[PDB]
């Protein structure tokens, strides 16, 4: 009896969400014109990782950026001098994500350890040394982000996200109904909602003051690889090993306009938008990173690195794009 | 097992009740978002080789 | 962090004690019985760029041995410094011993000498230097020190603009390029000394003369 | 006719140690620590085949040597430098093989980009100081300069050499880089057939091996065998088939590229893209 | 040069990070990094423990051959499914499997995971050293005779020793031996197109020649590596 109550439910959902959709944004558009053909020329080029990097995060000054790599190491570049201004060796060498705080004074790594590491960047003596080890997930970390310098955000494989108090070391609120394991997460401007797609093919939304989830995505048929969050803040983009990446919005709750093409076959990894919102950067399996058109579905331009392209980033002032990569070079765009 | 279709089905019956917009309205937000910055975008419209710090 | 020395042909001996000896480059600073302060000599932190005053250069040797974590100074103030992105050099000084000896450089002279002031009010302080400090990148490189009298000076501001760690939000630094001013708010007993006046355009660091307060 | 395939064999010189210094240059899928010998390699074949091959073509289409006398002296010097070079290429690259199959373990920390560095230095260095010593200094000639005189000067360039001379020489040159592939190679065939038994049950390195092997040999033999056999003969060689032995060391010096690179199918995938 | 007075000591910084990377650039290319799975019942534990002489997710270990430096992982505590963290096991030299055959109930289970091992995309090319370990209890239990594999393989009634068979204590203990190692290289055989080897042992509740076992094996599959790359295999 429950089974059939939940499965009408379902079916009012879908009817009453469905009596929404009047015009599609494509028709919307073409009273557009297109964007043209993007450039972008290899700047500078940062050397010095061992193995594949899987990782990177840019500062909010726009000059300084960390990176992670499978040897043990963290790396503190200097993105207009190509110095580099610290090394970090790691206790353990299979990590997975890394965070650089907003002001700018800790970083945070995690992998295949079930634990989140803080450290300290500022400290009288020279030398930069862990703060805290976060303790109490299951399944290895896949994401970090910092809400302040006392909040983190964690999101594990154990299909549970769950939010850190820095402090005291204790979770506060653990965030559950995540059916696969759970890869990425992105945070909104005003710090009050937070998204996550998992390999359950869906996505969610969760408010982080009283903690529970408001809304569920779906239309994706694999696994979730990447999720990015729209600069104004009533929309997000989602990536998937379908080798296709789609767009979907908060008040209609509907799947807008899709980027495909036929000749991609391999999945991606990444995706992020620029300043404006105009263009949608994703990054690609086949050692390529393409350059989408956000309103027309065209491929404005292509960045082409020797093995996948693992990891990317724009610049809060938007003057430059990097990307990472499994050859361990970090490439600065623009 | 009643109990977890239970919690799934009030899960289900607070997603149900929320306030929806046209997509047509929803989409014409993106849209003015869109024009009103693009004229700030580097990335967008170039910028002449003197005020960016990653030339040479 | 603690680096307290005693010493004193002669041989000088700092000795560090309380943080990452091997990072830091270090420095030797005189203080004239009667006279304000003046560089002599300058190691880096992995030993492979030495500096001398241009005054002594022959007499004077500088080594230092990581291992056991101290600095030398033959005849023939010790003070960390480090250098990256964002960093603050001179921060820390030592417990003080000065070192009584019996052209193209940047010279600057502060405009006065003394003045008298009164708790809860406003003090200004001025430094000029021969030539512009700014550089192409951006950095405007001048700093204030502030001894106290019976202690070792301190670090106040920065690149001219910057405040140091543990000062209190009083004071604040401006310039033009060519003269500089320093201002501080409120007052109270503790700011009690002399200031200082120091360009790191060029080796030769040189200071200014002082201004006492009274 | 001949005149045509002296000049065949410079072209194919020429494109063919063009490719691998280009390639091997601006990929990074083939930029190893194992490759740069085998752009060394290249540049000195390319070396060889800009200078030295066109003015021995015309000296012996000419049958004789119209230049000056200033300039025979350098150009047997540089001869004897390449063509050194190119040896100790050949047995570099055999000993590179060598610890990649009879060593496995430890190949990565011993054959680094340190220690190729040294063998680049070592190949270019000795040829040069030994053969300008040789032929300024006339260490070849002291005590038979008269019938040097009477045999070449009177009408001729070739390199001339003693019965003390030639054998130090041929020792030297040729028995060393040739031994220490021969043996290298050999215990290399007999690893690789132990090792291909045991999988079936529980022939593909004997045509490797012989192309390379036979090669070297059919290119470099006669002439070592033919001076220094010579002196101790009685000097009753005829000119004519010199010709020919010192022909060989050019084939010798075209085909090195062809066989070194392109055989191999990674290689090839970094041409066909 | 253009460069600031404080601009050089940040280059200098730099430059003394370098060397100190390259420094341990050097140390890691003469490592050699294994993967170590499993399950429960199998004892990775005993040989980890023996090799050598909180939820974690990892536990590392180390052990010296002849100059010669391992790394061998364990994968701890973690969820039932492996699809999306073996990716990153894609450059080890090998992968080592522990199999407990006393039981006949959960052996079976036994085989399905190795299938998934061995057929994986982002395995291939990766050889594998298959452990066959608890033999003292597979004796003690078999000449008993309380308990048959026919009632739970029915196959094993009409199967006969090979004759490459070399028992170095039974005549019927080697034929269930040689029938478990039959399953797992019928298994092993199906396919791999000569890319990557399966090496069976038959390792015992306590040895100390598990470390030379690994070595050889690693310097077989290395060297193999390196004769099919220059077209000698
Ligand atoms: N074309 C090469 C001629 C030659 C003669 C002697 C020696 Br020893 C080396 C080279």
């Amino acid at each position: 009896q429950l089974r059939q109550e939940a499965e009408q439910l379902k079916n009012q959902i879908r009817d009453a969400r469905k009596a929404c959709a009047d015009a599609t944004l494509s028709q919307i558009t073409n009273n557009i014109d297109p964007v043209g053909r993007i450039q972008m020329r290899t700047r500078r080029t940062l050397r010095g990782h061992l193995a594949k990097i899987y990782a990177m995060h840019w500062g909010t000054d726009s000059r300084l950026l960390v990176s992670a790599s499978q040897d043990g190491k963290l790396i503190i570049w200097d993105s207009y001098t190509t110095n580099k201004v610290h090394a970090i060796p790691l206790r353990s060498s299979w990590v997975m994500t890394c965070a650089y705080a907003p002001s700018g004074n800790y970083v945070a790594c995690g992998g295949l350890d079930n634990i989140c590491s803080i450290y300290n960047l500022k400290t009288r003596e020279g030398n930069v040394r862990v703060s805290r080890e976060l303790a109490g997930h299951t399944g290895y970390l896949s994401c970090c982000r910092f809400l302040d310098d006392n909040q983190i955000v964690t999101s594990s494989g154990d299909t549970t996200c769950a939010l850190w108090d820095i402090e005291t070391g204790q979770q506060t609120t653990t965030f559950t109904g995540h059916t696969g394991d759970v890869m990425s997460l992105s945070l909104a401007p005003d710090t009050r909602l937070f998204v996550s797609g998992a390999c359950d093919a869906s996505a969610k939304l969760w408010d982080v003051r009283e903690g529970m989830c408001r809304q569920t995505f779906t239309g994706h048929e694999s696994d979730i690889n990447a999720i990015c969050f729209f600069p104004n803040g009533n929309a997000f983009a989602t990536g998937s090993d379908d080798a296709t990446c789609r767009l979907f919005d908060l008040r209609a709750d509907q799947e807008l306009m899709t980027y495909s093409h036929d000749n991609i076959i391999c999945g991606i990894t990444s995706v992020s938008f620029s300043k404006s919102g105009r263009l949608l950067l994703a990054g690609y399996d086949d050692f390529n990173c393409n350059v989408w058109d956000a309103l027309k579905a065209d491929r404005a331009g292509v960045l082409a690195h020797d093995n996948r392209v693992s990891c990317l980033g724009v610049t809060d002032d938007g003057m430059a794009v990097a990307t990472g990569s499994w050859d361990s070079f970090l490439k600065i765009w623009n | 097992s009643i109990a977890q279709a239970r919690k799934l089905v009030e899960q289900l019956k607070m997603e149900a009740n929320i306030d929806r917009i046209k997509v047509s309205k929803a989409a014409a937000d993106l849209m003015a978002y869109c024009e009103a910055h693009a004229k700030e975008d580097p990335l967008l419209t170039p910028v002449p080789a003197s005020e960016n710090p990653f030339r040479e | 962090v603690q680096l307290v020395e005693s010493g004193g042909s002669r041989k000088l001996s700092c000795s560090a004690s309380g943080f990452a000896f091997s990072s830091f480059g270090m420095h030797w600073v005189r203080q004239a019985p009667e006279k304000g302060l003046e560089w002599v000599a300058y190691i880096s932190s992995g030993s492979g760029t030495i500096y001398y005053a241009d005054t002594v250069k022959g007499r004077f040797t500088i080594s230092r041995d990581d291992p056991k974590n101290t600095l030398f100074l033959q005849m023939t103030y010790c003070v960390r410094s480090i250098y990256y992105y964002g960093s603050s050099p001179f921060d820390f000084w030592g417990q003080g011993t000065t070192l009584t000896v019996s052209s193209a450089d940047i010279v600057m002279t502060q405009a006065t000498s003394s003045v008298p002031v009164t708790p809860g009010e406003s003090v200004s302080i001025s430094c000029r230097s021969s030539k512009s400090l700014l550089h192409s990148n951006g950095n405007t490189y001048l700093y204030w020190f502030l001894q106290r009298p019976g202690q070792s000076p301190q670090l106040l501001i920065y690149r001219m603009s910057n405040l140091a760690s543990g000062v209190p939000d009083r004071f604040s630094g401006s310039g033009s390029g060519t003269a500089f001013t320093l201002t501080i708010s409120r007052l109270e007993a503790e700011d009690v000394g002399v200031y200082y006046c120091m360009q790191h355009l060029e080796y030769p660091l040189t200071f200014g003369a002082g201004t006492k307060l009274e | 006719s001949l005149y045509s395939l002296m000049s065949l064999i410079i072209l194919a010189t020429l494109v063919g140690n063009l490719i691998v210094i280009i390639s091997i240059s601006h990929f990074k899928q083939l930029h190893t620590p194992t490759n740069w010998l085998l752009h060394s390699m290249a540049i000195v074949d390319f070396l060889l085949g800009c200078l030295i091959m066109p003015c021995s073509m015309v000296r012996t289409v000419e049958r004789c040597w119209y230049f000056g006398e200033i300039l025979c002296k350098v150009h047997t010097s540089t001869d004897i430098m390449l063509s050194s070079a190119s040896i100790f290429h050949l047995a570099f690259i055999s000993i590179d093989r060598y610890c990649a199959v009879c060593d496995p373990l430890r190949y990565k920390a011993k054959i680094n980009i340190s220690t190729i560095l040294v063998m680049i230095l070592v190949s270019w260095s000795l040829p040069a100081v030994y053969a300008f010593g040789m032929i300024f200094l006339e260490l070849n000639l002291k005590g038979v300069e008269e019938l040097y005189r009477s045999q070449v000067s009177d009408l001729g360039c070739s390199p001339f050499f003693s019965k003390v001379s030639g054998v130090l020489a041929f020792m030297t040159s040729f028995y060393i880089p040739g031994s220490v592939m021969l043996f290298v190679y050999y215990r290399i065939y007999f690893i690789a057939k132990g090792q291909a038994r045991s999988i079936n049950r529980t022939t593909k390195a004997a045509k490797t091996l012989g192309i390379m092997v036979g090669v070297f040999l059919v290119c470099w033999c006669p002439f070592f065998l033919c001076t220094v056999l010579d002196p101790f003969l009685g000097y009753v060689i005829p000119p004519s088939l010199n010709d020919a032995l010192y022909w060989f060391g050019y084939l010798n010096s075209a085909l090195n590229p062809m066989v070194y690179a392109f055989f191999y199918p990674w290689f090839r995938r970094a041409l066909k893209m | 040069c253009t460069l600031s007075a404080e601009d050089k000591a940040a280059v200098e910084r730099s430059k003394m990070i370098e060397k100190q990377l390259q420094k341990d650039k050097q140390v890691y290319r003469a490592t050699h990094r294994l993967l170590l799975l499993g399950a429960d019942n199998s004892g990775k534990s005993t040989i980890v423990k023996q090799m050598r002489i909180k939820t974690s997710g990892i536990f590392e270990t180390k052990f010296q051959v002849d100059k010669v430096n391992f790394h061998m992982f364990d994968v701890g505590a973690q969820r039932d499914e492996r699809r999306k963290w073996i990716q990153c096991f894609n450059d080890v030299t090998a992968i080592i499997f522990v199999v407990d055959s006393s039981d006949y109930n959960r052996l079976q289970e036994a085989l399905n995971d190795f299938k998934s091992i061995w057929n994986n995309r982002w395995l291939r090319t990766i050889s594998v050293i298959l452990f066959l370990n608890k033999q003292d209890l597979l004796a003690e239990k078999v000449l008993a005779g309380k308990s048959k594999i026919e009632d739970y393989f029915p196959e094993f009634a009409r199967y006969t020793t090979p004759e490459d068979a070399t028992p170095e204590e039974d005549p019927r203990v080697t034929r269930a031996k040689y029938f478990i190692r039959d399953e797992f290289l019928r298994i092993s055989t199906a396919s791999g197109d000569g890319r990557h080897y399966c090496y069976p042992h038959f390792t015992c509740s306590v040895d100390t020649e598990n470390a030379r076992r690994i070595f050889n094996d690693c310097r077989d599959i290395i060297q193999r590596m390196h004769l099919r790359q220059y077209e000698l295999l």
